[PDB]
């Protein structure tokens, strides 16, 4: 079952209108928007005590919300403002206490507003070999991979080794860093580390590849910087 | 079960306003007319044996004749009358299957004062202190609260006839609160309804729940395995409720706290009666003496009545060189009357 | 009307931490125990009502209904249980209040420490030269990223 919400990543230009949809498959009759930002707790939105019924939350300013199905439960913004940025959360819960009732959160919603959509870029990835002295010493090979000059963030890493993805000695960086922390608009960089035993990076015929996942702009948008996957290969070496 | 109604009609005084109190009956299902005139009926109320009462006013009743017609399910005839110190917080829910389907209403010391039905779905106030001392953006979240327990009282109505068998009209009640001991100790009660019959019983000491039948036995099952719910329900009753109580009194301790006494009226038609009207609070004591002991054979007693002003009334009747006399308490304060002898 | 609780805590791996968490409201129907790992959405742990402990798995929480104050008691710390752990109460009335979350930053257990600085090799693929701290346990234009092996990245243009 679980909890569906859609999409998981967004841009829009103040004063656009867009839509977040979410699903519901565990049958719950009480339905929840939030808005998580830095430094401080789940603010609700807006919420559907049952069906039908919809009442405004702590923050309803700059929002506005549907029940369509029993299942479904739509929030919409008409406007688009820069202070709306922020991840957006869908719940439900079987009812409104009926006080143990846990809530039941969906992915998340990454939403970003701009003034304008010139600083998007997608990010620039390279792989860097293992260090001779490390293989040397430690006996054991670390790859090291950056992605770099990526606006706004949105961004998926992982470590694919021979054509299938890989999670064991990976050690990606929590959240990215910014180039130019001074400005306002400072790009972005992140880095990621794969660790594997001497013996197989010393073998050309091993495959390291760096993958980042970018969300940018949608096809049917005006302007890209759009959604794509930049990568960075490095073969073994002997 | 179904429950035949009760039925006195009598006055707010010795102009007039001419009541008619039907009592203790079920299904809620009932037509009340006073005769026809145009009578206010006063909104549906529920008491802690499951039963129903409902008073409608409109009589300076003279050289005339005035009575009150009353249409129930226990009733082949609908039957016409001729004239002739705990505090303690209660919440009632009302499932129907067909006036309205779901109906709340919370009452203090028997007061009325929170009401919520499913037709128009709103909480307004019953009593003047809520509306003034309760933000107007509190009776918001209980609208919204409401509208889910009217849904969630829905359901489970749907799953008993299915699980019991029938389906057309039937009633499902549920009673929860607290009351606070002049001592004050406290206590706290959670019981649901089936047809006016009681289903089942929670008990915060051993947080658990008693089924009164095999069929809410099966409920019982999926409640207490849910035991942090059980959990959740012995804070609220033993801490949230006494909190909630002793709010409102505060608010209320304006009507509450005041003391009005009765003006006893005797009267004979063989038969002697003593009516005390327009007394508050309503705690009293009435019965008949003779020489000077309390009498008991052939004695009737009426029970209390509201009198409309927030006021109430009741009555003792006695049927026959004794004296005889009504003594009445009421701040106690023991009052006499001599009637005959 | 408002609640409380550390924005982040350290602790070594297999290890037993403690996060308080204390309250002021209106009214208390329960409380509430939610683990948020990084970059995801939250899930429940615990919930609380009648003062005492309560204790799932190697995650305990307890209540003090009088003091407002609970604790999140995690015993024998594994890597998967950093995250932001949110702690919230329901009011007086049903809505539920969030504290914004204690992030957990779990140490890595390291038996024998080898630390080391090495300079990768250039890549095809970018300007920019790397080093990498491991192993172990401010220019114009000089960046560092921050961390069974601990690491750390340093590239310059
Ligand atoms: O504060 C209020 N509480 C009410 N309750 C109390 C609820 O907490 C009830 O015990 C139960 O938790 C609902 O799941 C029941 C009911 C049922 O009418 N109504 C109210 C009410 O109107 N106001």
């Amino acid at each position: 079952a679980g909890v569906t919400q859609t999409p998981k990543f967004q841009v829009l230009k103040t004063g656009q209108s867009m839509t977040l949809q979410c699903a519901q498959d565990m049958n719950h009759n009480s339905m929840y928007w939030y808005r998580q930002d830095p430094g401080m707790g789940l603010r609700l939105i807006y919420y559907s005590a049952s069906e039908g019924t919809t009442d405004k939350g702590e923050v309803p300013n700059g929002y506005n919300v549907s029940r369509l199905n029993k299942r479904e439960f739509s929030l919409r913004l008409e406007s688009a403002a820069p202070s709306q940025t922020s991840v957006y959360f869908c719940a439900s819960s079987v009812w409104t206490g009926e006080g143990s009732g846990e809530l039941f959160f969906g992915e998340g919603s990454r939403l970003t507003v701009l003034e304008d959509l010139k600083n998007v870029f997608p990010p620039e990835v390279a792989v860097f070999e293992p260090s001779e002295a490390e293989i040397s010493h430690t006996q054991k090979a670390t790859l090291v991979c950056l992605a770099t000059g990526f606006y706004p963030d949105h961004v998926e890493l992982s470590w694919w080794v021979n054509g299938k993805e890989v999670h064991s000695g990976v050690c990606t960086d929590p959240q990215p860093l910014k180039e130019q922390p001074a400005l306002n608009d400072s790009r972005y960089a992140l880095s990621s580390r794969l660790r594997v035993s001497a013996t197989f990076w010393q073998n050309p015929r091993n495959h390291f590849r760096c993958q980042v996942q970018f969300y940018g702009l949608s096809e049917n948008d005006e302007w890209k910087p759009v959604t794509q996957i930049v990568s960075a290969e490095a073969w073994g070496r002997a | 079960i179904q429950r035949p109604p009760k039925i006195q009609v009598y006055s707010r005084h010795p102009p007039n306003y001419l009541n008619c109190y039907v009592y203790g009956f079920h299904p809620p299902q009932i037509e009340i007319d006073l005769l026809k005139i145009k009578s206010e009926q006063s909104d549906l109320s529920f008491s802690k044996d499951w039963s129903f009462y409902l008073l409608s006013h409109a009589t300076p009743n003279s050289k005339d004749q005035y009575s009150c017609r009353v249409k129930h399910v226990t009733l082949e005839q609908p039957r016409i009358v001729k004239w002739d110190r705990t505090h303690s917080l209660r919440y009632f829910r009302l499932g129907i299957s067909e006036i309205p389907e779901f109906i709340s209403a919370g009452y203090v010391d028997s007061h009325p004062i929170t009401m919520y039905n499913s037709v128009s779905q709103l909480k307004e106030p019953r009593a003047l202190w809520m509306e003034e001392n309760l933000a107007p953006d509190h009776w918001e979240r209980y609208t919204q609260l409401l509208r889910g327990w009217q849904q969630m009282f829905k359901v489970e109505l749907k799953q008993l006839q299915h699980h019991y068998n029938h389906s057309g009209f039937h009633t499902y009640q549920r009673m929860i609160g607290c009351e606070l001991l002049e001592d004050g100790s406290i206590t706290g009660f959670l019981q649901y309804a089936y047809d006016g019959q009681d289903f089942l019983i929670f008990n915060k000491d051993t947080l658990s729940w008693m089924a009164m039948d095999n069929v809410a036995d099966i409920i019982r099952r999926v409640w207490e395995a849910n035991q942090h719910e059980l959990l959740y329900q012995k804070n609220w009753l033993e801490e949230e409720c006494i909190a909630w109580l002793k709010r409102f009194l505060e608010y209320g301790k304006d009507a509450l706290q005041r003391t009005e006494p009765p003006k006893v009226r005797v009267n004979h038609k063989t038969t002697l009666y003593c009516r005390a009207y327009g007394f508050y609070p309503p705690e009293i004591s009435i019965n008949w003496m003779k020489n000077g002991e309390e009498i008991f054979q052939d004695t009737d007693y009426g029970g209390i009545l509201p009198s409309g002003d927030g006021t109430y009334q009741t009555w003792v009747s006695v049927e026959l060189g004794d004296i005889y006399s009504c003594h009445v308490e009421h701040g106690g304060v023991h009052m006499v009357l001599q009637g005959f002898q | 009307q408002n609640i409380d609780q550390p924005t982040e805590m350290t602790a070594t791996e297999g290890a037993i931490v403690q996060i308080n968490c204390t309250y002021q409201t209106s009214g208390f129907n329960g409380l509430f125990w939610y683990q948020q790992h990084a970059g995801e959405a939250p899930t429940f742990l615990s919930y609380n009502v009648l003062d005492g402990l309560e204790e799932k798995g190697r995650f305990s929480s307890f209540l003090s209904r009088s003091k407002g104050y609970s604790y999140l008691l995690l015993k024998e710390l594994q890597m998967k249980d950093s995250a932001s752990y949110l702690c919230a109460v329901k009011d007086s009335n049903y809505q539920l209040i969030w504290g914004a979350g204690t992030k957990l930053i779990i140490k890595p257990n390291i038996q024998n420490p080898d630390p080391a600085v090495y300079q990768l090799r250039d890549s095809k693929s970018s300007d920019k030269s790397v080093c990498l701290f491991t192993d172990f346990d401010k220019d114009s234009d000089v960046y560092i990223t921050d961390k069974k092996s601990n690491s750390a990245v340093a590239w310059s243009n």
